[PDB]
RNA sequence: ACCAUGAUAAGGAUUAUAAAUUGAAAGUGUUAAUAUCAUAAUCAAAAUUUAUUAUUUAUAUUAAAUAUGUAUGUGUAGAUAAAAUAAGA
């Protein structure tokens, strides 16, 4: 679910800039990207296009589909590595379908484990055996993971 | 504030006719009193503003009765007698809004649109790159670049 | 004033010009009572039709 | 603080009491009933009327 | 718009159905109660004394001149006993207002003109107004150098006893008397009645009235 | 009131905020010297516009 | 999540110092003059997050609906299995014409 | 009831009380059924079956007169006159009392709206109310406080079959006070007129508008006639015009056809 | 120049009357909460008391008339289907009627409320003049 | 009709709460009034007071074990006092300065208090404190969006500077990493610094620890400073923290990189005096503050750029990210979490969830109607175990216990403060219908409760009041009638 | 739950659009904390259903799920107009 | 090709004695004005395509000017979610 738009408004008469009406063609709708197709006048190759309603629309779908792409980017905290199937975890030593091949997989529901495998993601400090067996020096750190049973402060004790 | 273009200005009446599509939006309405709570005033013109409107959409459906005759003005004079008194109440909010959010711009160093007067600042129609290179009321040419209301350092 | 000059005397010049057609015992009494009565009131209202059928009328 | 709120209630049309209701225009569009809509709701009958018939 | 293709159920929305059974019960509770009831314009303050009889208002019951005299026989009764009771040092404002004009005199308790009457045209409604607002303006230095030349000095704290008589029955009645409200930290109006005349027979009345 | 004079510095289709009445004609005066004062044609180009027999 | 504290604490308020179990709203006689007989499904069914209600990540069903659809054809008819499933051979005879009931 | 381009009130009164929905009442075979057909006690007890008002026996009679004299009594009881009688229907319930409350109304007539003679005739009461307010019957004017009473303006029809006296007080709060003995004056004021006026169109019916300086005044005549002029559409009235027009040589046309 | 009826004079009041369509953001709300977070940890309480006195000059109850006429003074039912004409009347009606013209909203001194404190003594930025005594 | 307001007289005022009461006008049908009767020289003695009172202000030595899940308030004087930096990112959102200045004591807010308790004298309990962080350096505060994570962190700076200990206190730290402009170090080189941030930093920790920082002697500061005519040489941390933010522009952008560095060297070898370190988002601390490397062509140096073969006026690219740990304020705090020679600093931090969602598509946001533009472009995941090395709380939304007292506190006393309804109570339902709803509508989530109190002004569907006065309506006319 | 995310996400955390939800519990007295809801979108699919129009087949839906549930729960929904069907196209 | 088409406007009537239903809405008659080119002997208007100093309405370009005085339309359009200064003589 977002709350961003989307679509394009239709063409009418000018609006003007009253209440409730902001004109077609302004610096704050799409983040002043319609600058490109906008006249500041209140050649016919390149006036006609500015007045086409699928003409527009096909760059704000453009526009909208740049704004999905940097979005789903900066999710990414991980990167792709090709790891051969013998030094790989337990999880990952069945066969994988491709994407919209098969049914979205669950990783493994005989450990309780119910999760689709396309979005695992491992820590690094836990393949430094595979990933670096030429350092030999450990350049990364061991995570300090904390006890779960040890008494702290918000168990009250 | 990035709306910096010339505006063209509405009679009061016609901004209220709009009801709950603009004036008492209730997105709208909800962020008006934000202003208000944060400057620790009372939201008393804005909650009867609010009052008024969310009864008068709960029967703005119904259709009045046929009035099959009255030998006296009275009950047809009572019903716009409240009806006149509705409208001054939204009339005092809708000056209520843009009395406020002008003495906020004020403070918060953030320039109006054109021909907007801002009590503090500046008195006549501040006008910022506008399509005419002129005042459009006061007659008067604009300097390049557009007039510093506010001091440099944030 | 202009436009209510106008709005006198265009229908009669659009009446003209336009749309003009061709040229060429008590119970009794009290029914011609009722007529006489009916054409008294509008007498001058129908004078004005009759002279503009007529061509009388001093602009 | 309901038992206080129940007797200052503003019952006629003042200062900050608005009607709003179209009971000028319109007039009484909200409905009342006096009466229990059987089988939803349920008040128990007096006891003049369950000693009538038991006598 | 025409809404006929909204149902009826929709159209005044009657919510809150879950409230009418809570007062229902809520009711025949209280009839039981009234059952166990039923088993089981203003007059003003009083005033104590005289002494502070004195500070609550600007006059005092007892006399302090302590007039001795033994008339045995019976005393004269005035000629208007029912009356507004004028003390010596009282002014009479006249307001006459008409059609087009509207006058303000002020005159003393024995007849004496203090100021002369003001005019529209000298010096409606606001027309009234602003004549005895200015009359008023005038009418204070005149009264303080007209009780001073005795020995009234009124200077601090002393209002101007003042009784209000109005003609006409007109619009500049309304604005006349409302520019002596605003002025009663100055004039302290005692008596406001008006002077009409009773039209007892009439010389004559031109044609234009009649015909 | 405002609005009901126009003064001669103000422009007509402009409104004066000024409610002095002193040195201001009436909208029914300003209608007058409005229809008194637009006699005159603006000058016809000759030489823009050829002659239909040179043509 | 377990019930909250709020809950569990005046559920057994009612238990145990006012003797009287609060029941479930499917539980209530609702309907003055008639007995309801009471049917199976009032309070045993167990409230878990896993079956009801349905909240999902987007991405997951992102996968899900284009994966159901690319999937249509993707079907293996002759299959050495049981009844109508199975078969050997499919036969799809697709009639057309201009009126339905024809 | 379907209107069918009228108003529901005015339609229903016609077809109520009109003269051709009683005859049909009665039986005439008039045009297309101009009464209504199927009421029960909502029937109007004048055209009742049992009634002894007859419209069929009354045609045969060409004057009033006539029909004040060989027509029998009326009969006084029937059916529906015991339903209205069980009913309570014999005579209307009293509305609300108009005679001492007010007369509210949105605007006021302007001066250049109502005749000369009207404007003369109001100036005549506005100064004879004016002269002889005091001379009022004493029983009304020991308890009328004549100090705030203001008398602004006296508004009339065009022919002054009602005058409207306009008048407010200097303290509002004091409006209830001179409210009800101002309404006890309305014959007095009517006797006024008989004696001090002459050259009356009409003795009028006296009304008392209560205005406060608030209630507003209409727009005089010119001005209204020049809006209607400036801003009406001319090709609207122009067509309706030539349409007026039309039918008014037709009707020419008609009279001169017939010898 | 093209002249038109758009000139909103700036005379009678702290904002020009036929006012510019203003629109508030919550990037707004957010400065604002950041500068009354500053202001009041900076002891600034005289901007405070200017939207106070703002706040308690124009936000009073307009008074509840009696019967007896309309907000449209002028009968807008002459305006029939000249509508670019209903429209310009109602730009210069509005223009006529500015808030200083208001006349029923109780804005000068000489009211009394017993809503709002009028003298910025009484607010409590200033709490321990009058503590106990 | 029943008003009892003319017979209402006014409380003592003891705190700046007491004087924070509108007049009885406003709160009269907001906040009823009871009357109860004392037998004081006569049976009757007609005492008029409110259903209502202010919650208590306390100082945090006050508070105890029986206070949890209430209300209590600070001083607007204490509140200046304690906090020169500010608040968090949304907690200022409920405090107007016609407000009282609330806060709730939750059972996760007693144990933090009850452990600065222990850190005001750490070597003698220094097993204690070991043993409730299990030998990490502090706390690390992580749950979903809108809970009491920056809501507990300024009431942390309220426990420990109330007890005079010296606190670095760092409001939102999205002024650091998310700042205006990124500037390197002058004395660290392959370090950067954020200027503005620093300043204000500098200029806010002298005012607050003024009482300990004078006290503060310098032990490794080299006394040869520059310093213009007319300034001291700094002997005190106070005095150095002074030297580094009051300064003229442009010497204030070098000056705070010397005084920043020198700071951070002067804590991190006192070990006698506890230092309690509370950050306000340290996820934003914990990966890549979001500017950016410049390019070298920058600082090469070019003659023309026609002939230079570079493209940095054509087209833009994206440099690696610069991480936190390469500014020179989160240098000094990682160098005292890392090395184990510090067993003195107790960072009780927390994080932020502020991000703008994405759920698989995004438009263009709308500049009108946006809740989220002031919010944070990182689109994240966090997991405070494995990226820090505190030790994680977990927090989740309000239970119905504290959510009834902060509603509580939200609804009266915005009344009563002459913020809320006021006279137009009556078209407001009750506080029970109200609690029902505003719980549903949130979630019990404490912010979604703070914003739905100000969208009670919008609801539509409320038909509590519109029955009620018919019913009293109803039973007034045959009340009349039964008199008749 | 909304098509898989909560109702506070779904209509973008708007008082006036999810109370509508909530008039099918309150009218008929009923808790809404005592019932899990899940309400599948059928109709057009958009990237945000924050409208008036979308709450009040909201409201129908939820309405209609509590008369299948409970029979008595119609008497006070059907009064409140709960279950009325408008018929309003673009 | 001189047929007697067809469009415009105007007035009439019938039903709701229910609180249920998603939804209390659907069927039937009269007068004025305008108008009427098909049983016969042909052919390329814009059947129809293309181009040049030239005729328009639109398309965007497109500016000075405070010495005084000043400049109001009919229409064209998009989806459609306000309403009582005129006499049922
Ligand atoms: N007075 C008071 N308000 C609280 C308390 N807990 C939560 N709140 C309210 O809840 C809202 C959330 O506050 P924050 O702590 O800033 O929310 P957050 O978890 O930090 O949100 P993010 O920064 O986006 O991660 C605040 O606006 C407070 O009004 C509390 O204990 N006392
Ligand atoms: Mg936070």
């Amino acid at each position: 679910v977002s709350t961003g738009e989307f679509d394009h408004p239709p063409f009418q008469f000018r609006q003007r800039h009253t209440f409730n009406t902001t004109p077609l063609h302004d610096a704050n709708r799409f983040g002043g990207r319609t600058a490109y197709l906008r006249e500041i006048g209140p050649k016919k190759q390149g006036r006609r296009f500015k007045k086409d309603p699928r003409t527009v629309q096909f760059n704000v779908d453009v526009w909208c589909a740049q704004q999905t792409l940097r979005k789903r980017w900066k999710q990414r905290d991980w990167e792709v590595i090709e790891i051969p199937f013998r030094l790989v975890p337990r999880e990952q030593q069945r066969v994988i379908p491709e994407l919209y091949t098969d049914i979205p997989q669950m990783t493994d529901p005989a450990r309780n484990d119910f999760s689709n495998i396309r979005n695992k993601v491992y820590d690094r400090e836990e393949l430094q055996g595979v990933l670096f067996p030429a350092a030999g020096a450990m350049l990364y750190p061991p995570l300090q993971r904390v006890d779960k049973q040890a008494m702290t402060l918000d168990k009250y004790l | 504030n990035t709306f910096l273009t010339s505006s063209v200005a509405t009679p009061p009446i016609s901004v209220i006719r709009t009801g709950p599509k603009w004036w008492a939006h209730p997105e709208r309405m909800v962020r008006q009193k934000l202003m208000y709570f944060t400057l620790g005033v009372d939201q008393l013109p804005l909650r009867r503003t609010a009052v008024i409107q969310r009864d008068l959409q709960r029967f703005h459906m119904c259709k009045p009765p046929p009035r099959v005759g009255d030998s006296t003005g009275y009950k047809r004079s009572r019903a716009a007698q409240l009806n006149t008194w509705y409208r001054r109440i939204q009339y005092q909010e809708y000056h209520m809004q843009h009395l406020f959010t002008r003495h906020v711009w004020g403070l918060l160093r953030v320039y109006p649109g054109n021909t907007t007067k801002i009590q503090g600042k500046a008195d006549d129609g501040y006008v910022g790159y506008d399509s005419v290179p002129f005042h459009r009321y006061n007659r008067a040419p604009l300097p390049f670049p557009a007039r510093e209301l506010y001091e440099r350092r944030k | 004033l202009i436009r209510q000059c106008l709005r006198d005397i265009v229908p009669v010049i659009e009446y003209r010009n336009r749309e003009e057609p061709a040229r060429l015992k008590r119970s009794q009494a009290k029914l011609r009572f009722r007529i006489r009565q009916r054409l008294l009131k509008f007498q001058r209202q129908l004078a004005v039709a009759n002279a503009i059928a007529s061509r009388s009328v001093l602009y | 603080e309901e038992r206080i709120r129940e007797l200052m209630m503003p019952l006629e049309v003042g200062e900050n009491s608005f009607a709003a209701n179209g009971q000028a225009t319109h007039g009484n569009l909200f409905y009342f009933r006096e009466y229990p809509m059987y089988p939803g709701e349920y008040v128990p009958a007096e006891h003049n009327t369950l000693s009538s018939l038991r006598d | 718009d025409k809404y006929r293709r909204v149902p009826m159920l929709l159209k005044p929305q009657q919510g809150g159905q879950q409230y009418f059974n809570h007062f229902l019960i809520r009711s025949t509770n209280d009839r039981l109660t009234q059952q166990d009831v039923d088993n089981a314009a203003v007059p003003p303050p009083r005033v104590l004394g005289g002494d502070y009889f004195k500070t609550r208002f600007g006059y005092s019951l007892v006399k302090n001149s302590e007039m001795t005299q033994g008339p045995v026989d019976y005393s004269q009764l005035d000629m208007w006993g029912e009356m507004p009771r004028y003390t010596s040092d009282m002014v009479f404002l006249y307001l006459v207002s008409r059609r087009r004009n509207t006058y303000a005199v002020a005159y003393t308790y024995e007849g004496k003109r203090i100021l002369n009457t003001y005019t529209a045209g000298n010096r409606s409604t606001d027309n009234g107004h602003q004549v005895t607002s200015m009359y008023l303006n005038d009418l204070l230095p005149k009264l303080r150098e007209m009780r001073a030349s005795e020995g009234r000095p009124m200077g601090r704290g002393e209002k101007v006893e003042l009784v209000v008589r109005v003609m006409g029955f007109y619009n500049g009645r309304q604005g006349a008397v409302r520019a002596v409200q605003d002025r009663a930290n100055e004039f302290h109006v005692r008596y406001f009645e008006d002077i009409t005349p009773f039209p007892l027979n009439g010389p004559k009345m031109p044609r234009g009235v009649f015909k | 009131l405002e609005g009901a004079m126009h003064k001669p510095g103000e422009s007509g289709l402009q409104a004066g905020s000024s409610t002095t009445i002193a040195g201001k004609e009436t909208w029914s005066q300003f209608s007058t010297k409005m229809r008194y004062g637009r006699r005159r044609i603006r000058v016809i180009d000759v030489a823009a516009k050829m002659s239909y027999e040179y043509q | 999540p377990p019930p909250t504290l709020e809950t569990i604490m005046d559920r057994a308020v009612r238990e145990h110092h006012q003797h009287a179990r609060i029941l479930s709203p499917l539980e209530v006689q609702r309907d003055v003059g008639r007995l309801e007989p009471i049917p199976s499904y009032a309070g045993k069914i167990n409230a878990d997050r896993s079956v009801f209600p349905f909240q999902w990540k987007t991405e997951d069903w992102y996968e899900y609906e284009v994966a159901k659809v690319r999937n249509r054809r993707f079907v293996f008819e002759n299959t050495e299995e049981d009844g109508i499933r199975g078969s050997e051979v499919t036969y799809k005879i697709v009639l057309e014409g201009f009126w339905d009931h024809h | 009831i379907n209107s069918g381009d009228q108003s529901p009130y005015r339609y229903v009164e016609e077809r109520l009380y009109s003269k051709p929905s009683r005859l049909d009442r009665e039986g005439v075979k008039v045009n297309k059924t101009y009464a209504l057909q199927g009421l029960g006690d909502l029937e109007p007890l004048r055209y009742g079956a049992n009634f002894g008002i007859s419209e069929k026996d009354a045609l045969k009679y060409e004057t009033v007169a006539e029909k004040a004299k060989y027509m029998e009594p009326p009969i006084p009881y029937s059916s529906l006159a015991a339903r209205k009688l069980a009913a309570g229907a014999l005579w209307p319930a009293a509305p609300d009392p108009e005679g001492m409350i007010s007369k509210e109304v949105r605007l006021l007539r302007h001066e250049s709206s109502m005749s000369p003679s009207a404007r003369a005739f109001s100036e005549r009461v506005a100064y004879h109310l004016r002269r002889s307010l005091k001379a009022c019957p004493g029983h009304i004017a020991e308890h009328i406080d004549f100090t705030q009473l203001i008398i602004q303006e006296v508004l009339g029809s065009r022919r002054s079959k009602e005058i409207y006296i306009v008048w407010f007080t200097v303290d509002p709060g004091a409006r209830f006070e001179l409210e009800p003995r101002l309404h006890q004056l309305n014959h007095w004021v009517q006797q006024l007129i008989i004696k001090r006026v002459k050259r009356r169109p009409h003795i009028p019916r006296v009304t008392w508008i209560y205005d406060g300086g608030r209630l507003e005044r209409e727009l005089p005549r010119d001005v209204k006639q020049e809006l209607q002029s400036f801003v009406a559409d001319a090709a609207t009235t122009l067509e309706s015009r030539v349409k007026y027009l039309k039918e008014l040589d037709t009707m020419n046309q008609r009279m001169k056809d017939i010898p | 120049s093209k002249p038109s009826d758009n000139v909103a004079w700036y005379d009678k009041g702290p904002v020009e009357w036929l006012p510019r369509p203003v629109r508030l953001t919550y990037d707004h709300l957010d400065q604002l909460q950041q500068w009354t977070m500053r202001a009041t940890l900076d002891g600034r309480t005289e901007e405070f008391n200017r939207i106070r006195d703002l706040h308690r000059e124009w936000s009073q109850h307009p008074l509840m008339p009696v019967l007896g006429d309309v907000e449209p003074k002028f009968p807008l039912n002459l305006f029939k289907q000249n509508h670019r004409a209903k429209k310009r009347f109602l730009v210069r009606w509005h223009k006529a009627n500015t808030p200083a013209n208001w006349l029923w909203m109780p804005r000068g001194p000489t009211v009394v409320t017993p809503l709002h404190r009028t003298n910025p003594t009484q607010y409590p930025e200033n709490w321990k003049q009058m503590v106990q005594r | 009709k029943k008003s009892l307001a003319a017979m209402y007289m006014r409380p003592p005022v003891t705190c700046y709460t007491d004087a924070c009461e509108a007049p009885v006008a406003m709160w009269d049908g907001a906040i009823p009034l009871k009357e109860t009767r004392k037998l004081k020289n006569g049976v009757p003695v007609r005492t008029v007071s409110r259903t209502y009172s202010h919650p208590p202000q306390l100082t945090p030595t006050q508070l105890s074990f029986n206070d949890i899940n209430s209300m209590y308030c600070v001083g607007n004087d204490e509140l200046i006092q304690f906090f020169p930096e500010g608040l968090g990112g949304r907690v200022f959102q409920t405090m107007p300065p016609g407000h009282p200045r609330g806060f709730l004591y939750r059972k996760e807010t007693h144990l933090l208090n009850l452990f600065v308790d222990k850190v005001q004298h750490w070597h003698t309990k220094r097993s204690v404190l070991s043993s409730l962080t299990n030998g990490r350096t502090g706390f690390i505060v992580d749950g979903p969006t809108g809970c009491g994570k920056s809501a507990l962190m300024c009431q942390v700076v309220h426990f420990a500077r109330s007890r005079n200990i010296v606190t670095l206190y760092v409001p939102d730290a999205k002024v650091w990493t998310h700042g205006e402009w990124c500037w390197p170090s002058t004395i660290l080189p392959g370090f950067f610094d954020a200027p503005d941030a620093a300043r204000s930093f500098l200029k806010y920790f002298a005012v607050a620890n003024r009482a300990t920082l004078t006290s503060w002697k310098l032990r490794c500061t080299p006394k040869d400073l520059p310093t213009e005519q007319g300034e001291r040489q700094p002997q005190n941390l106070y005095e150095l923290c002074e030297w580094g933010h009051r300064a003229v522009a442009p010497a204030s952008i070098d000056r705070q990189s010397v005084c920043v560095k020198f700071l951070m060297d002067e804590l991190s070898e006192e070990k006698k005096l506890p230092v309690v370190i509370v950050v306000d988002g340290w996820n934003l601390f914990s990966h890549e503050t979001h500017f950016r490397y410049p390019h070298p062509d920058f600082l090469r140096g070019l003659a023309s750029f026609n002939e230079s073969s570079t493209d940095i006026d054509l087209y833009p690219q994206e440099l690696p990210r610069i991480p936190a740990s390469r500014l020179s304020f989160v240098r000094g705090l990682n160098k005292m979490i890392l090395s184990g020679d510090d067993p003195n600093k107790f960072f009780i931090t927390c994080t932020t969830r502020d991000f703008k969602p994405f759920d698989g598509i995004s438009g263009f946001p709308n500049v009108e109607t946006d809740r989220f533009a002031n919010s944070l472009d990182e689109y994240a995941p966090y997991d405070p175990e494995k990226d820090s090395h505190f030790h994680p709380i977990q927090i989740g939304n309000f239970d119905e216990y504290e959510y009834r007292s902060f509603l509580r506190f939200l609804i009266n006393s915005g009344e009563l403060a002459g913020l809320g309804w006021g006279p137009l109570w009556h078209a407001s339902s009750d506080f029970e219908r109200k609690l029902y709803k505003i719980g549903f509508l949130s979630g019990r989530n404490p912010q979604g409760v703070v914003d739905h109190y100000h969208q009670e002004l919008v609801w539509r569907y409320d038909y509590q009041r519109t029955r009620q006065k018919q019913y009293l309506l109803k039973r007034r006319m045959e009340g009349m009638s039964r008199g008749a | 739950t909304v098509m898989g995310k909560p109702l506070s996400l779904v209509l973008d955390n708007k008082a006036w659009l999810m109370e509508m939800v909530l008039m099918p519990f309150d009218e008929a007295n009923l808790d809404y904390r005592d019932f899990d809801a899940h309400i599948v979108s059928e109709g057009h699919a958009m990237p945000s259903i924050a409208n008036e129009i979308a709450a009040f087949a909201l409201r129908m839906a939820v309405a209609n799920a509590l008369v299948k549930l409970i029979p008595l729960t119609r008497i006070p929904l059907k009064k409140s107009g709960l279950l009325s069907v408008d018929r309003r196209r673009e």
